[PDB]
């Protein structure tokens, strides 16, 4: 689940 | 809470818009939560002209170019101007709108954001706005509604007309009283609180609440080491008769189970010799009648008997008739203690003896016991926590309003109780929950304290069932309760 | 203790100095063993100005260079010889000392090691002594006593005053009275007991014990294969009438869980059937009464009974009234088996009964029962050991006095039980505990072996409950004891 | 970005006051995700008077009334509309603002929450903020960057006389410059990039990437079944000398180990014999030279070999003198096939070589080659991407300039590598990069697309070495490149 | 961790 | 092991 | 834990 933050 | 939301923008200074924002990427999150990565799904947003709407215009528009397809049908007329505002954006992130709604539109899409109506709800839901809550219904798709599933009256949790049925529901701030009463507690599906940046004070000015873990936990009384039997209280049942024998041992069990010092019973003889034969723990006094129920004959030993205890319970099993109507109504005239008031005790009472009473009372009656009471019919009186609300205040009592949701209230202060399933709704369960709460009261928990930890693990007890629930008997509920506390900690 | 601290020095030579560094290095093993590396804490060490204080110098000494920080303070006037002995070790290794004792202080130290007063207070503690002690226990730091939390008599477990709360106690030699009677165990926290080289002779040498699993074990009587019921001894439970019905119950199936060849009960018509119902091992002789309670009319039945059984258990559930007392009275002169006198029983006792009987007696009160027996309040019997031996030597009695600490004495053996806990705060309890003692009297326990055992096994019992204690009940309890009895093996 | 900001609002539409609340609640739920439950912490919100510090006033406002304490000390003169509209939220919502700044502050605080610069830092920090920024490194609590650490030029990642070191960097819409490059990328800590409502149009219009996983799995050549050798391709290595052997065996071997089809050495002989002794799956062709380097009189030679090969890589341990400068210009001035130019190949290249080649070339220097190659020093050209695109546009050619971040250009688009570790800090892993390379090419990936994959699994290999990183070789290095193949499928 | 949603 | 410490 | 015993 992504589609608050990116690593 | 649209007082909350009014203050939050007029007095704090926090912009319409960003509570709407808030309240939009909420929904985003939860839905993330529960469905796992969003990016595989089609997303069809059905929005209203209101704020509910607009909210819904935040979720589509914060979706586009990251889930495989968002479409926004808009069945509203005119738009406030946040739902506008929301509608602008959407359009200027190029996101699609229709005004059509068309019955194969559900085909193309995973999942249906139902944005319609939230709290601003008014009257019956008809024409197409009905007939598109009826085909998502039908539909077998995931439906996540907004705030409050679009149908259900916020106030009370009736259906106007028709609803949807959400297998997710985002609402903002706190729980709404249709999210927790019947019908509309099973049409929200799961419920998630979001936080969308209101004042933490304005939430918890709220006087209605949720019983939860942590306030039952918090309110569980002490138990110090030194102690012995006479720390945890004594509790009276006066209860049962010829025809119902065996509603006094699950009421004493009751008070026992819960951690009560000391518990008797006073029984017509021989019925009484039943709760000793299974529960040999429990002091059940023979109580000689002329024909197998109290009557004023008992009036004297029953007040003899009340003076070394700590609480009363009584009705459990009494039966209705004449002597014991006098019977029961003389005794709480009289009787200076506590009296938790249940079943026939309650359909006997005369309600001129709660007011006079200088004592306090708990009565727990379920939906019929509380229509034959104040002379309403069930329907009116079924999950009402505001007659349940003025009762408590005019007769200076505590009201535990029985039902899948139970009210619990002194009149100026009302709790909900969410725990418990189908299992309970059998004979027995209800006595197991008098001693509970006499026994809580014994321990020194006000009346409504009492009451409140009491339902809640009563249903919790219930939930701990190991087999289907609608096998479980009181016998086995009492067996649970221990368990029950144990886990509450 | 002090008696032998001073023959370790004075008869067998050891230099007090040697006492002394050997009690702070307990403290400091004692810490480690409970808080895991010592080197990340910073220390404040409280000192009085004798040997709890110079017991504190050698631990803040100890500590020095190999902790984050240690700081004493010093709040005694004078120092005795050895305080001031390790005060100078303390400084000459380097140590900070302060007489000022300010409320932030508390601030920069993670651990309290309580070193103000031990054995030697004398007296309520007030001024800066109390001002700092109520500091402390505000303080949520981790604190650690050195031999009694100071505040605790040390003779009686009562708080003088203030008294310190410990998480950890380490105390030299023995248990004091102190951490084993409420409310000074309550406050000890979990107790070490460190040898500091007093010979073993004088360690072995005290004459109040606190029972263990060991001398538990080593008391339980044997189970030679080629036996028979006859082998495990006869109980006779005379107990019940028509108020109180279950406590047969509870003491007969106590003897049988403990391993009793045969129970008989005798118990009022028809509420002796109650018992058989439940456990149809039990035998349940009825009595013909004329009101439901023993009288001198069933003297002789109750003799003829006696004749064939090793042990007689009287009391529990009897009632006190007139016909009663004289029962109960006429029928101890004139039995000549031991016997277990309980509850009602105790409450009708004529005490020059038990100083004409041949025969061996316990008696098990409550303290409500042994004030009412000495004829003095609750609050001068409870916990009063002295008063226990005195009323056991001057009846030829073993005397039980039941509470979460539970004495036990001959008059000359005392014997403290620290098993159990507050689910045994509940009727029924009690009557269990008598039919165990019955029990293991008729299996050829003297009587003082067969009351220690019992408690015991009954408050282990009650910690083996897998559920909330506050939820335990007589019933389950019995359950229990055979896994109390397996666990102790 | 701060375009981006631009356009989203005066374009889109979108409220500066939106992104600004978007950002500050990202910082929260990151901090909730890397420090679990934050109602138990302290936090120390640092605020500049820019839109940085609007975002910490919006942090702070948000954890009010839910976290343990909240202090926000503001060290800016004036604030800008959005800080200023969010510092009065915070204090409407009753949140505590201090305008000095102590030393010993930083002791009731257990999170600092750095928003004093963002990317609107220009010049060197001194005065109170650097006094604060250098206690805050000294503190040892936790401490989280809003958007960037302050100090650190996010556009290059130099440090600005002094930056904050942060466990935690929260940064908007896509990672600045200033993150991926060192020493900034030292101090950011870890790196969370949120969505705060930008079009996703603008954040994938970026024209400088970070190599990701999905990226180079996207890359990687197919490999159809019904294939051979030739399918994958045809490496010639010019490499090594009497001088340096080893050179040409870890280049041949990293494009054998990315599953390139065939590989050819041209090695001085008995050079030659090295690489077949330790991998006899190299073909190394004996070089006859005069004094064991390369020179004109083996040009023929080696133009022979390449035709019958996709790639040629030269350089590795050719050595550098005249002669070799001679061969390796006048063979890539004749060589119709793409190259890549690695070590003494660069330290010897006529750049103008490069602008005659029609054929493609990638070059690989660290930066004291390249320093060498456009004669500037050391430090002018370490991380200087806008140097390396300039000079990969001029001269046509795919750049890859190798370190501990690694920038990959063609002129057009840059890719920053940050896979690896330091055990690539070590005589032989550039040269197994070369051989990687020039592999993926000879399958089929274009220079840059080649040259994209290789630097990812190169570090990625690395990373996967099972014992301390600084005990890698590059002899391992090999062993583990079909590991990180297989970890990144 | 609670600061978004309670269940 | 329990020389120096009783529990 | 080490106050009495290094190895
Ligand atoms: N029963 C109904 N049938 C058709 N339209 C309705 C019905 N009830 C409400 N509406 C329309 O939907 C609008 C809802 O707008 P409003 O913002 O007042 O409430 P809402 O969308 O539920 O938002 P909120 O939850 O913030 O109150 C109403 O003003 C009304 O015009
Ligand atoms: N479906 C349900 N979910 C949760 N709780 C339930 C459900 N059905 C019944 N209960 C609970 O079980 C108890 C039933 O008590 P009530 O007195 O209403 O019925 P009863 O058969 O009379 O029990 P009794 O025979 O002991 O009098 C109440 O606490 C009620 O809230
Ligand atoms: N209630 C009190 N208030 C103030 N000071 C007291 C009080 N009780 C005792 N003290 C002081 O503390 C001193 C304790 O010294 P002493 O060595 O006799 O006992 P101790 O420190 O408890 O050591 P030990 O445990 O070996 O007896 C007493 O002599 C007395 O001066
Ligand atoms: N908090 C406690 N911790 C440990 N033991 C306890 C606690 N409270 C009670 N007990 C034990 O439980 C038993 C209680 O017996 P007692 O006769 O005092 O009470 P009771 O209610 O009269 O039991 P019964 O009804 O069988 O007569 C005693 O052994 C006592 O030591
Ligand atoms: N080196 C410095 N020393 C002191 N103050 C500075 C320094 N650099 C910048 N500032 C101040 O901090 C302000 C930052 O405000 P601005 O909103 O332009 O950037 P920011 O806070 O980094 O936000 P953003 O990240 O959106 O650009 C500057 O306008 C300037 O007044
Ligand atoms: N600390 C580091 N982190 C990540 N990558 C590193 C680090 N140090 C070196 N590298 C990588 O290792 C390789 C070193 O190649 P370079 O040619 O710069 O050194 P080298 O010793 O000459 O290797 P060779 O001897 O094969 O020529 C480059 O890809 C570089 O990016
Ligand atoms: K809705
Ligand atoms: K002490
Ligand atoms: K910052
Ligand atoms: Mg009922
Ligand atoms: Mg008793
Ligand atoms: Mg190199």
């Amino acid at each position: 689940a992504a589609w608050l933050f990116e690593a | 809470m649209k007082e909350i939301d009014e203050l939050t923008i007029k007095e704090y200074g926090v912009d319409s818009r960003i509570l709407m924002e808030r309240a939009g990427i909420s929904v985003v999150l939860a839905m993330e939560e529960e469905l796992g990565n969003l990016s595989d799904y089609r997303f069809l947003v059905l929005c209203g002209g209101g704020n509910n709407g607009g909210d819904g215009f935040v979720v589509a528009r914060n979706l586009l170019g990251v889930v495989k397809d968002v479409l926004v049908v808009f069945l509203g007329k005119k738009k406030t101007p946040d739902c506008e505002y929301n509608y602008g954006l959407y359009k200027k992130f190029g996101g699609k709108v229709v005004e059509q709604f068309e019955p194969s539109i559900l085909n193309e899409f995973d999942v249906v954001v139902d944005a319609i109506f939230g709290t601003g709800l008014r009257g019956e839901i008809t024409g197409e706005y009905a007939e598109i809550i009826n085909l998502v219904n039908k539909s077998g798709k995931v439906v996540v509604s907004v705030d409050v599933p679009s149908g259900i009256d916020s106030n009370t949790g009736k259906v106007l007309r028709t609803a949807v049925k959400a297998d997710l529901t985002v609402t903002f701030g706190v729980p709404k009283i249709g999210h927790i009463l019947f019908p509309g507690r099973d049409l929200t599906g799961k419920l998630k609180v979001a936080n969308i940046g209101h004042p933490v004070h304005l939430i918890n000015s709220i006087n209605r609440y949720v019983i939860t873990r942590e306030m039952v936990r918090s309110l569980l009384p002490e138990r110090p080491r030194d102690s012995h039997k006479g720390t945890y209280g004594k509790v009276l049942i006066i209860a049962g008769s010829r025809l119902y024998s065996g509603a006094p041992v699950l009421s004493g069990m009751g008070s026992l189970k819960v951690g009560t010092g000391l518990v008797k019973l006073a029984v017509p003889f021989p019925q009484n010799l039943i709760a000793t034969s299974r529960f040999p723990e429990l002091i059940s006094v023979p109580i000689d009648t002329e024909k197998g129920f109290f009557s004023l004959q008992n009036l004297q030993e029953c007040l003899e008997l009340s003076k070394d205890v700590d609480v009363v319970a009584i009705g459990p099993g009494l039966g209705n008739n004449e002597h014991v109507r006098e019977f029961v109504n003389e005794f709480l005239k009289t009787l200076e203690k506590p009296a938790v008031i249940d079943a026939d005790a309650i359909n006997v009472l005369d309600t001129s003896v709660l007011k006079e009473r200088k004592s306090p009372a708990v009565l727990t009656p379920h939906p019929g016991e509380m229509a034959r009471l104040v002379k309403k019919t069930v329907g009116d009186v079924k999950y009402n926590y505001e007659l349940a609300e003025e009762f408590a205040k005019e007769n200076d009592c505590v009201l535990v309003l029985k039902s899948a949701t139970t009210i619990v209230t002194d009149g100026e202060k009302t709790l909900f109780n969410i725990t418990g399933n189908t299992g309970l709704s059998k004979g027995g369960s209800g006595d197991v929950l008098t001693g509970m709460i006499a026994g809580f009261i014994a321990q020194g928990l006000s009346p409504l304290e009492a009451s409140t930890v009491s339902v809640y693990l009563h249903g919790f007890a219930a939930e701990l069932f190991e087999q289907d629930e609608r096998g479980l008997t009181a016998s086995e509920l009492l067996r649970l309760i221990p368990e029950a506390i144990r886990r509450l900690k």
